[PDB]
């Protein structure tokens, strides 16, 4: 019924209350006309609750199993990193790292100076897979 | 009887003027904005060269 | 049917009859938004100057899509921006001021509403 | 830990130590410390840990509420879902801060005299 | 403790200095409404022609009596009406708009706003 037209913030709230990753995937049918539209508001609205990360986690798990490519998952990474209340880096930074791997854009460079509290070996492996051939050793000594 | 044509042509030509009105307005805005920079940079360069010839005596 | 009476008019070129029958159609207390939707629609059709103010009142009630459509049919962008505002349709206001500034351009309002992109 | 309250030491050291064994141990005192410090940040993740373990110490819930007040927000449901702090204190804190939060607190707190006052 | 600083300023004649301090205060982060209130206050006593244009913004960030008294010191009547629009206190808006129509009256709003008392 909402699909026609509605306050889709309400539907996103149902989502953040309907802990139904399968229903998320139902929303993630990849074929609905409003799908790009709907996601456009669901992202700008997910910021509303900012009190529990449970539905956050189930939504990102859905993202994983829905294998939503770049411009589908990491966009939420971006929106949430904006003064993240859950200011951990696990499942965010690492999960930003994987998105960066899938993206391989200039953004990945300033990722470092944007966040903190990471580990070396992962980014060392990726950077030797990336442009950084001896910056690996320089970061061994550096960061 | 497809009598829409009257008001239809009316509104069509109305917009067909409004466009050109908007365009001459944006053009005048463009040129006046250019004039702003042109009156700005002259004074910038003036003061720059002034302090430059005043202060080169060191390095 | 009310739309079908509309058709029952425009078929004969009863655009004036459309006007007249809307002239007292405002006398309502039990209907819903679609009436006002059509009202602004036929405004845009013939008397587009009047939907602005009234629109600026009943706006809280009417659907999104038909409004978007009729607003386009107006091709009155200095208004469409205000409408996007009412539906907080930022991106649209942005592109429209880009393509239709000198009609729709508002400076500080835009420079503050920009932060939602 | 008395001296920790006393010290105004370096920054990371707390986050480093918090896992240590206990001594003379409370919480409703170190809250006073950070209130002198205005540096809520300290235990926020540690507070998360402690509370999601299931400690129904209102001051903790109260500490939660305080940092939330600090966080430019409205935890209407969070304060709502939490009959484990004291609605009275969480209301009376934000007197100058926000009528809405204290009022809905009194709502859930049934603070009738306080609603009045 | 900065209100007393304002007092210091104006008593010490630091009027331009305190308005500059206002300009400084224009971009704060974790501020309650009283900031904006005293902002409007100093506008009233110095920048009325700026005041209302600014007041177009933080309607949702206001205390009633302070801004009431400031406004009436300016008694910028149309602005008083705008206040009433935000606070839904129709009576006095009508009072003024009657005793101050020329400066402060519009037919459109008047056409319906009356129906609320």
């Amino acid at each position: 019924v909402c699909n026609e037209n509605s306050l889709f913030k309400s539907l996103s709230r149902y989502l953040v209350r309907r802990k139904d990753p399968e229903l998320w995937g139902s929303v993630l049918l990849e074929s609905n006309p409003y799908r790009r539209p709907l996601i456009d508001q669901v992202v700008q609205t997910a910021l509303s609750e900012t009190q529990d990360p449970e539905e956050v986690s189930v939504t990102v798990k859905a993202f994983m199993t829905a294998d939503l490519p770049n411009e589908l998952i990491e966009l939420l990474e971006k929106i949430v990193l904006d003064n993240s209340v859950f200011s951990e880096h696990r499942n965010l930074q690492n999960l930003l790292i994987l998105t960066a791997i899938k993206a391989d854009r200039t953004r990945v460079m300033e990722y470092i100076n944007r966040l903190d509290n990471y580990d070396a070996p992962d980014i060392a492996n990726i950077a030797i897979s990336n442009e950084l051939f001896e910056e690996a050793f320089a970061i061994f000594r550096k960061f | 009887p497809e009598s829409i044509r009257k008001w239809r042509e009316e509104q069509r030509k109305r917009l067909q003027e409004l466009d050109a009105a908007s365009k001459v307005t944006e053009q005048e805005w463009r040129e006046k904005a250019k004039k702003d920079l042109e009156e700005w940079n002259q004074r910038q360069s003036e003061q720059v060269e002034k302090n430059k010839i005043n202060n080169r005596i060191a390095d | 049917e009310l739309e079908e009476l509309i058709n029952y008019y425009q078929d004969r070129g009863y655009f004036e009859e459309l006007i007249t029958m809307l002239e007292a159609a405002l006398g309502l207390e039990r209907a819903h938004m679609g009436m006002f939707t059509e009202l602004a629609i036929l405004y845009s059709k013939f008397k587009p100057q009047k939907m602005r103010e009234h629109l600026e009142l009943f706006w809280s009630r009417v659907n999104i899509p038909k409004v978007l459509r009729a607003a386009e049919q107006a091709h009155l962008w200095a208004e469409l921006v205000f409408l996007y505002d009412k539906y907080e349709e930022y991106d649209n206001a942005i592109i429209t001021m880009m393509n239709h500034p000198t009609d729709a351009w508002k400076e500080g309002q835009f420079k503050d509403i920009i932060t939602k992109v | 830990i008395g001296g920790l309250l006393d010290v105004d030491c370096s920054e990371d050291v707390i986050k480093n130590l918090i896992l240590v064994v206990r001594g003379q141990f409370s919480t409703d005192e170190l809250v006073a410390e950070v209130e002198k410090r205005n540096r809520l940040k300290l235990l926020l993740p540690w507070l998360e840990a402690r509370i999601h373990e299931g400690c129904e110490e209102p001051a903790t819930h109260n500490a939660l509420a305080k940092i939330y007040i600090d966080s430019n927000n409205n935890p209407e449901r969070f304060l709502r879902e939490n009959p484990y702090y004291d609605s009275r204190v969480v209301g009376k804190y934000c007197e100058k801060r926000d009528p809405h939060l204290a009022c809905v607190a009194y709502e859930r707190g049934q603070c009738d005299l306080e609603l009045i006052n």
